[PDB]
């Protein structure tokens, strides 16, 4: 529901969804996403 | 000119433009990582025309 959104609003102003309580399989990431530009810098993807 | 190498080799492939500017040693895209990974200790030149 971050990635199934219709109105990713404007960078003037960045929504900001907060995510806790709950299993990150970032799968479910890479599904809906046609990447560009994956670019981790704290954490590797893979490792993730 | 004044180096000698043990061994050279010469991978040639054509690639769009902002995929020039992905082939370097630690990238990412969908060429750096599913077609081509350049090494991260590359010694080496590209060349693009
Ligand atoms: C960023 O956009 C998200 C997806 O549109 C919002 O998440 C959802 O928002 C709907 C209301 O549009 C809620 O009903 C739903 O429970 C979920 O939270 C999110 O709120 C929004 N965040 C901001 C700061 O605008
Ligand atoms: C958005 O949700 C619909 C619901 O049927 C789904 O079919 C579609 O693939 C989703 N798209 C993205 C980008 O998440």
């Amino acid at each position: 529901e971050v990635f199934n959104a219709t109105r990713f609003a404007s960078v003037y102003a960045w929504n900001r969804t907060r995510i806790s309580n709950c299993v990150a399989d970032y799968s479910v990431l890479y599904n809906f996403a046609p990447f560009f530009a994956f670019k981790c810098y704290g954490v590797s993807p893979t490792k993730l | 000119n004044d180096l000698c190498f043990t061994n050279v080799y010469a991978d040639s492939f054509v690639i769009k433009g902002n995929e020039v500017s992905q082939i370097a040693p630690g990238q990412t895209g969908n060429i750096a990582d599913y077609n081509y990974k350049l090494p991260d200790d590359f010694t080496g030149c590209v060349i693009a025309w």
